[PDB]
């Protein structure tokens, strides 16, 4: 999972 | 006949409450009003989607918990980080419901072409190619593309899914990884740390899938000329090789230069070019927004997009309207990208399609 933002 | 434009006020004025781009619906209505471009498509009020038709895709696990915060706009839930809400996706109040109303406007664009209304169907409002079955994701929280593309799979045998945002359309591929009946392209920045993080040009999808996903990793400061060759090149490789029937395009304008991601470096005549290739196909065509985080430049390229698709040239100066002041201090439709370079070298380019057409020779 990443950030956008 | 003449392209479909899906809108209503209260449709506008529920995307208008997206957390992470508040306005952007009205200020593209009201700029494409401006141009008097609605007076030259078909305007189609959106339905919204049916609890069943949304699980068609979502699980329900995952649509009970977005209704449940999404009803007081809890964005304090404990169990919201399970199902991807947080900073990316907050539980703004009511987001179930405009969500459900942005899936039922690109399920009726959708139904739109299936019903030969068109050849052309817009909903500049949808695009949410990040969310997964059981997952918000990317400022998404209900994937409307799927939804669409679930749609069109009730006529059009062989579906091409374009996505030219700036971000990798993970959850559209995702949604489609394992068959061959929807083939999925997405054009995005790919570097380690860039969200979110997958669709290398290694990345072909998987089972009997294998092959039917085409990812096209881009770097930094890439302008008009040289995405206009990479996606030319992908594009005829894949119509060549697929045959679509319909196409449903995501055009993000969070590739336009002055985007606050200052990452690609494009202007909307560039994109508009990919989108005259794609239409002199004469397919059913579903067109979606996206990405794009300067509003007013966001506005810029989907009006100019609308105008591409009408054949129409449009006036360089932004005529009186609602937001006219957003558009200062010169007040014109044109975009002028930024001075700084561009991180695509030629060798590597070359690489990434001659991998990509090796790939499509399975197909
Ligand atoms: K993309
Ligand atoms: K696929
Ligand atoms: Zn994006």
């Amino acid at each position: 999972r990443h950030k956008k933002x | 006949l003449v392209p479909v434009y899906i809108y209503s006020p209260e449709y506008v004025s529920m995307c208008d409450s997206l957390a992470k781009i508040p306005k952007r619906a009205s200020m593209v209505h009201s700029l494409i009003e401006a141009y008097a471009l609605h007076k030259q498509m078909r305007i189609v009020k959106p339905k919204v989607a049916s609890m069943e038709e949304m699980a068609t895709f979502h699980t329900d696990a995952y649509l009970q918990h977005l209704q449940k915060v999404s009803q007081e706009g809890d964005d304090d839930h404990p169990d919201s980080i399970e199902y991807g809400l947080g900073y990316d996706c907050p539980a703004t109040e009511g987001i179930f419901d405009y969500a459900a109303a942005i899936g039922g406007a690109t399920i009726t664009a959708a139904q739109c072409l299936i019903d030969g209304m068109c050849k052309v169907a817009i909903n500049w409002s949808g695009g949410w190619a990040h969310a997964k079955k059981d997952e918000a994701s990317g400022f998404c929280y209900l994937n409307d593309a799927v939804l669409g593309i679930l749609r069109l799979r009730r006529k059009f045998e062989r579906i091409l899914y374009v996505d030219l945002d700036l971000h990798h359309g993970d959850g559209v591929e995702d949604a489609f990884s394992f068959t061959s009946k929807v083939m999925t392209v997405s054009l995005h920045k790919f570097s380690p740390g860039f969200f979110p993080g997958t669709g290398d040009v290694s990345d072909v999808g998987l089972g009997k899938g294998r092959y039917y996903s085409v990812n096209v990793p881009i770097q930094d400061g890439i302008q008009d000329e040289k995405y206009y060759q990479i996606c030319e090149s992908v594009l005829k490789e894949v119509y060549q090789a697929f045959n679509p029937k319909a196409v449903v395009l995501q055009l993000g304008a969070d590739t336009i230069a002055g985007d606050p991601m200052c990452s690609f470096n494009m202007t909307p005549v560039g994109i508009g070019k990919c989108l005259k290739y794609i239409l002199q196909w004469q397919l059913a065509t579903l067109i979606l927004g996206g990405g794009g985080f300067n509003l007013a430049n966001t506005a810029r390229c989907w009006t100019y997009l609308t105008g591409v698709i009408l054949g129409k040239t449009l006036s360089s100066e932004i005529p009186d309207h609602e937001f006219f002041t957003a558009y200062g201090p010169d007040y014109v439709l044109e975009i002028t990208p930024s001075c700084r370079p561009d991180r695509n070298e030629p060798h590597r380019i070359q690489q990434i399609l001659n991998y990509i057409k090796g790939n499509l020779k399975h197909v």
